[PDB]
């Protein structure tokens, strides 16, 4: 109990003794601790940890006002991908308020260029959301491995169909995810797998759009903030005609006029500019929007 | 009484113990290479990165081109925003505090091939005055796997971590394609891997990214964002006119007949490309030389288009 | 430890590999001088102290002939003693070796010692006699437990040269329990099974007479145990009164093959769909052709 | 489908008001090929197929294998479904994946009654599948002494060749069953036919069952 | 390999030209005037042409190399073939052909041939890492832009050469 035997990593093995500091409340074997070239005497352990552990618990991302940033905004969530962006700062706003984690399962993650056993994979992640008491996943770009299998698949995707009949079988199948939380986010609300589509996973819908006067005003004063302008300001103009448009993309095309504004190097802005360019400018979404 | 520590590993392969010790550190604490350590008490002094594999570090190194913006002529309608995009954010990062700006990260220079799109952002970045590190669609794609990772993870790695530069990329669509095994899915690992760089990266606000694509037929729609490729500026072929005008600024130099009306050059360039009336002006300058001439004659200009194509 | 060359002086292995020559200290008796022992020198003066501790016949045969003895203790005794301790089972295409020791794990409650062929292929070599040894000791000390050696003709072939001196040393610890074993007829508390898949390649001193008096062999068409592995599988899943058992207890007929319950399992993975609710016969011949 | 639902778990009401709502969804089908006289063929409903049937939904509806309705209500031991599916005009000799016939599945479940009733339609007694195989040789692969008996009230053959050229004698000594082997040599088994591994009855027998094959031959 | 590759021996003269007229003069005047006459190629014009490109059937390949090494009239120059880069422990390929190329910043300007480029172009990552240097090294103008381009293959299935030659 007072001396045991030690491994060391570079392979040759020793046995150390007790320090008086010490308790044998770490020295149970079975914990990684630390030695002394002099006396081989102990200072403290060392808890293991995944080399990649520090990258999947790492990643965090700041910035609590995000959560109050999204506008006028009052088992499964579906963002689909109707003419309004802001799926990612949604997420990434609650994402970054607390999230609890930063559990993020990106859609490139199920590529298994070597034979499509990914199932060990939707059971090893979905089991550490079973094992962890709190969890959160996200699904961005769901649209890619969202394919609607209509005509005969290849083995590229009658595999990844597979691990769509796993996502079937641990939704409606034989376990049930009452605390676990899934995003499925996506670009098109088209191919979205009509039969993933039932209502017993994505219990509401959320079009993320600017419908409202109140949200397409409020994101417009948010990212309108460090923004410096004349005296004259009017905001109805904007608003009112700026119909089913990107939110992130109206802060380009904002920003694309206040960088139209900047090419005649003028410090104030009129909002002459804005009406005019985010006019011009967002006619030519209306082109791209295709 | 405060935890703090950190493992170590040796070049020999060996592992010690030590806390994270050293200086007042603000880039440190990342899990880098290339630390100071003293003969055998393996205290760190120094940390600094490393970014090994030379055969990505070093894909292109490039100081600064010759050419410059004033080669071309009629697309200052159409390259004076990215003339623009590409000095403001480089000079006027005061003003992008009182304005609240942040300039895009990704710009989409598409178009027909052939167009001089290389060396027209190339002519740009000699404007950008920055470092110019060129990579090519093919090089994803290796032998090995995760490769694709590290050669990302390399170019942020050389713009996050060096001085500000310029990094333009081409032929993306080569590789962007968006299948629905597939070598085409594996470059969807790495390619949604840089859009997830591009997205969950709010502190990429550093060196930009400039992208372009020699088609726009399989057009991946998850490239639509503030940090992804935004700007989209159409580049179609120039007309007659266009490329009188940019073999005009490009065969400036060598002795032209002052007799050109440009009518038969004009008539003769149907559909073609700038790369190919450059091609025409270089066989002019190499056949113009046996020519017995010094002077460039007139039917050069056809006997280069009905040469080489 | 290594090897003793005379008295009061030996060698000893360092941890690196390095053979090291180090006169022994005198206090320490005769007994510690266990070739196969657990030696520690000290850092510095790299002396010694003290060493460190490490159907229906072949159900029907091997009930009586395996679990009838087992549970009494003494029958050696008191039997009339014949050895026909070691059982042999023969037969690649068959899958097996998981289903009789499941039985036999299920049938009598005991320790069981599931040891595949390959567990003491280390680079070690003098780990294999104790992991054997304390093996052994647990189980005529704990419980009369079955020791299950699987895969002998990798551990079973003869070898002349001394490149792979590591195999012949491990069949001379496989010549040094067979020797064991001979001394362990009177009263031993554990049995040992065995099962292979060649017999070409085997050891004429394993296959010699009062060591493995018992050499089943396995039929090619496992009929009953299609009949078996589809209905043990069936009774729980999804009856689906079209389900056919005929040409599928006539195909595996001529195309034989293993894990068939797994082959069951694939074919409900690939009637998870939810699109057919009961499985039927395109995921049976569609799991056969797959896999 | 829903109309899966409704066909698995017998609702009656359900799917008289959802096809008497929508005729369509008798006709519609699964992502297999399977409308709703599949799926109460085999959940064995009398009532709902008896509806379908009097709509008057195709009888010979394969699926992407080729499986009949009728191999469904064969194997399905419910005689009142093949008497629905007789009385529609099934096709007897309906080729499935493995080119099977009904007769084969319906001796797997040792159902007499569908066995007289499809043979006495006109079903082959010879029906041979892709493995050049009869019934006779499956219900002998399993026991069926009684559906190789009422096969030879229909004046069956008895030594049609296997795959590997193995008569239904063949099989019935591999099976081990004494009584099937001396009622298949006394109705007229041959002893003399060989299979690819040169094997006759006798010697593929055990326990010198063979001498008394040939001693009920010569006696 | 790299100095066992060094060649300095006469070899066929001009006289085997074989019947290609004009062809013989494409090539002759960049293999014989750019360098009797430095002065009139850079005043006539620009620069001096950059070099020719035989390819296709092999036939009586290899005679207008030697013809092209006899006709310096100066002193014979390297050759270089293709078929010693495809050997055990690559890499070696980057220090050859910077040392050569070093060299041939020693030899006052010299040109240097390159046979069989098939054998190096057309896994073979690490023959991409030895021909997409190469292409790094003649497209760089660093050792020299202007002296010689010239490779010899049978087939024209090297696709990377083929793109990347259009440039020098």
């Amino acid at each position: 109990e007072e001396k045991f035997i030690v491994k060391a990593t570079n392979g040759p093995r020793y046995v150390v003794g007790c320090r008086r500091q010490l308790d044998k409340s770490k020295l149970k074997p079975g914990t990684r601790v630390a030695l002394d070239m002099t006396t081989l005497t102990i200072m403290r352990y060392l808890p293991r940890e995944v080399d990649p552990l520090v990258y999947n618990m790492s990643h965090e991302d700041p910035g609590n006002v995000s959560y109050s940033e999204i506008g006028g905004l009052s088992k499964g969530c579906l963002l689909y991908g109707p003419p309004g962006t802001g799926k990612t700062l949604l997420a990434r706003a609650v994402a970054s308020q607390l999230d609890c984690n930063f559990l993020k399962v990106v859609s490139s993650s199920i590529v298994d260029k070597y034979i499509g056993e990914s199932a060990r994979l939707i059971r090893e992640m979905f089991n550490y959301a079973r094992d962890h008491q709190p969890c959160i996943i996200f699904m961005d770009e769901i649209d890619a491995i969202g394919g609607r299998r209509f005509s005969e698949g290849t083995s590229a995707d009658r595999e990844i169909q597979r691990t769509l009949m796993e996502l079937l079988n641990q939704m409606d199948g034989f376990d049930t995810l009452h605390r676990v939380k899934m995003i499925m986010a996506t670009n098109r609300p088209d191919t979205l797998d009509p039969a993933l589509l039932r209502p017993g996973r994505l219990d509401r819908k959320i079009h993320i759009d600017l419908p409202n006067e109140q949200a397409r005003l409020d994101i417009l004063k948010i990212h309108a903030g460090p923004i410096t302008k004349h005296g004259e300001i009017d905001y109805e103009a904007i608003v009112k005609l700026s119909d089913g448009f990107n939110g992130a993309d109206l802060r380009n095309v904002c920003t694309e006029a206040g960088m139209f504004a900047i090419r005649a190097d003028h410090d104030f802005v009129v909002q002459e500019d804005f009406m005019k360019a985010v006019r011009k400018v967002a006619d030519s979404k209306k082109l791209e929007s295709k | 009484r405060k935890g703090k520590c950190a493992v170590i590993k040796t070049s020999t392969r060996q592992t010690y113990f030590l806390p994270v010790i050293g200086l007042v550190d603000a880039e440190k604490l990342k899990p880098g290479d290339l630390v100071g350590v003293n003969k055998d008490s393996y205290l760190i002094l120094e940390t600094l990165p490393t970014e090994y594999d030379s055969r990505v570090k070093a894909m292109e190194v490039d100081e600064r081109p010759t050419e410059q913006y004033s080669d071309i002529g009629g697309l200052d309608k159409q390259i004076q925003e990215l003339v623009e995009a590409i000095v403001l954010p480089m000079n006027h990062k005061e003003k992008f505090e009182n304005l609240g700006i942040q300039p895009p990260k990704g710009v989409l220079m598409y178009g027909p091939p052939g167009t001089g799109k290389t060396l027209l952002a190339r002519a740009c970045a000699a404007q950008t005055k920055a470092t110019f590190l060129k990579l090519a669609g093919p090089q994803l794609v290796q032998m090995f796997i995760g490769d694709g990772a590290k050669l990302v993870r390399d170019a942020f790695a050389l713009a996050k971590e060096k001085a500000p530069s310029i990094i333009f990329i081409d032929e993306l669509d080569a590789i962007g394609t968006k299948r629905f095994k597939a070598g085409d899915r594996e470059v969807q690992r790495t390619m949604l891997e840089l859009l997830n760089q591009l997205d969950g990266f709010q502190p990429n606000t550093q060196v930009k990214v400039i992208a372009a694509t020699n088609r726009v037929d399989i057009l991946d729609p998850a490239l639509l964002r503030s940090g992804r490729l935004d700007r989209k500026i159409e580049f179609p072929m120039p007309n007659e006119e266009a490329r009188a005008r940019i073999m005009q600024i490009h065969s400036r130099k060598m002795n032209v007949s002052p007799d050109v009306n440009y009518e038969e050059l004009a008539r003769c360039t149907d559909d073609f490309n700038g790369a190919q009336c450059k091609a025409v002006c270089v066989e002019a300058g190499m056949i113009a030389l046996r020519r017995g001439a010094t002077e460039l004659t007139h039917e050069d200009y056809m006997e280069g288009i009905l040469e080489v194509q | 430890f290594l090897e003793a060359v005379d008295q009061n002086t030996a060698i000893v292995g360092s941890t690196t590999g390095s053979n090291y020559y180090v006169r022994i200290l005198s206090t320490i008796d005769r007994e510690l001088l266990k070739p196969n022992a657990s030696v520690a020198l000290h850092k510095h003066s790299n002396a010694l102290v003290d060493v460190l501790p490490p159907m229906d016949i072949q159900k029907q045969e091997v009930r009586e002939a395996v679990e009838l003895p087992l549970t009494h203790f003494e029958l050696y005794k008191q039997i009339g003693i014949d050895p026909p301790r070691g059982v042999l089972m023969y037969g690649p295409p068959g899958c097996g070796k998981t289903m009789l020791a499941k039985a036999v794990a299920h049938h009598t409650t005991a320790a069981f010692i599931r040891v595949v062929g390959s567990e003491f292929v280390q680079k070690y070599l003098g780990e294999g006699p104790r992991m054997v040894r304390d093996v052994f000791r647990l189980a005529k000390e704990n419980a009369p437990a079955i020791i299950f050696i699987d895969e002998i003709d990798a551990i079973a072939t003869k070898r002349f040269d001394a490149q792979t001196g590591a195999d012949r040393e491990v069949q001379r610890i496989l010549l040094e329990l067979l020797n064991q074993m001979d001394g362990f007829d009177q009263n031993v508390n554990v049995k040992v099974i065995m099962a292979t898949n060649r017999a070409d390649t085997l050891d004429p001193a394993l296959l010699r007479p009062g060591r493995l008096d018992r050499k089943i062999e396995f039929p090619l068409p496992d009929r009953r145990q299609k009949r078996l592995i589809f209905s043990t599988i069936t009774s729980k899943m999804n009856l689906s009164e079209e389900v056919d058992l005929e040409d599928y207890v006539a195909r595996p007929d001529k195309i034989s093959g293993a894990d068939i319950n797994s082959i069951c399992q694939e074919s409900g993975m690939l009637a998870v769909r939810e699109n057919r609710y009961i499985v039927l016969a395109k995921d049976f011949e569609k799991a056969y052709k797959t896999v | 489908l829903m109309v899966c639902n409704l066909a698995y778990s017998g609702k009656l009401e359900e799917l008289k008001e959802s096809i008497l709502a929508d005729k369509s969804l008798a006709t519609r089908t699964d992502q297999d090929s399977r409308t709703a006289l599949h799926w109460a063929c085999s959940a064995g409903h009398t009532e709902i197929v008896e509806f379908l049937l009097q709509l008057g939904v195709p009888v010979n509806d394969k699926d992407d294998a080729g499986w009949s309705p009728l191999h469904i209500a064969a194997s399905a031991g419910r005689d009142e479904i093949v008497k629905a599916l007789l009385g529609k005009g099934a096709q007897v000799n309906a080729v499935n994946q493995n080119g099977c016939t009904p007769l084969h599945y319906a001796a797997s479940k040792n159902r007499h009654e569908i066995a007289v009733m499809l043979l006495e339609g006109g079903a082959n007694p010879d029906a041979k599948d892709h493995y050049e195989a009869t019934a006779m040789h499956r219900a002998a692969a399993k026991g069926n002494l009684k559906m190789i008996h009422i096969l030879l009230y229909y004046k069956a053959s008895t030594n049609i060749q296997d795959t590997e050229g193995n008569t239904p004698l063949h099989l019935a000594c591999d099976e081990e069953r004494v009584e099937e082997a001396k009622l298949l040599v006394s109705q007229g088994a041959s002893i003399y036919i060989e299979n690819k591994e040169e094997k006759t009855p006798l010697q593929v027998a055990k326990g010198g069952l063979g001498l008394i094959l040939k001693r009920m031959v010569e006696g | 390999v790299t100095m066992m590759q060094v060649e300095e021996k006469p070899d066929v003269t001009y006289s085997d030209v074989g019947g290609c007229k004009e062809q013989i003069e494409k090539l002759r005047e960049v293999v014989e005037t750019p360098l009797l006459h430095p002065e009139r190629f850079v005043n006539l014009g620009i620069e001096p042409p950059k070099g020719v490109l035989l390819f296709g059937p092999p036939g009586t390949g290899k005679t207008l190399c030697a013809r092209a090494v006899a006709n310096r009239t100066d002193a014979c120059f390297i050759r270089v073939i293709g078929s010693e880069l495809v050997q055990k422990y690559v890499g070696e390929g980057a220090r050859m052909v910077r040392e050569l190329f070093e060299m041939a910043r020693t030899k006052k300007a010299c040109l240097i041939f390159f046979d069989e480029i098939d054998a190096i172009g057309g896994g073979d990552n690490e023959v991409q890492r030895t021909m997409l240097e190469l292409i790094n090294q003649l497209d760089g103008f660093d050792p020299r832009g202007n002296i010689k381009v010239l490779m010899a293959t049978n087939r024209p299935d090297t696709l990377d050469p083929a793109l990347m030659r259009p440039g020098r």
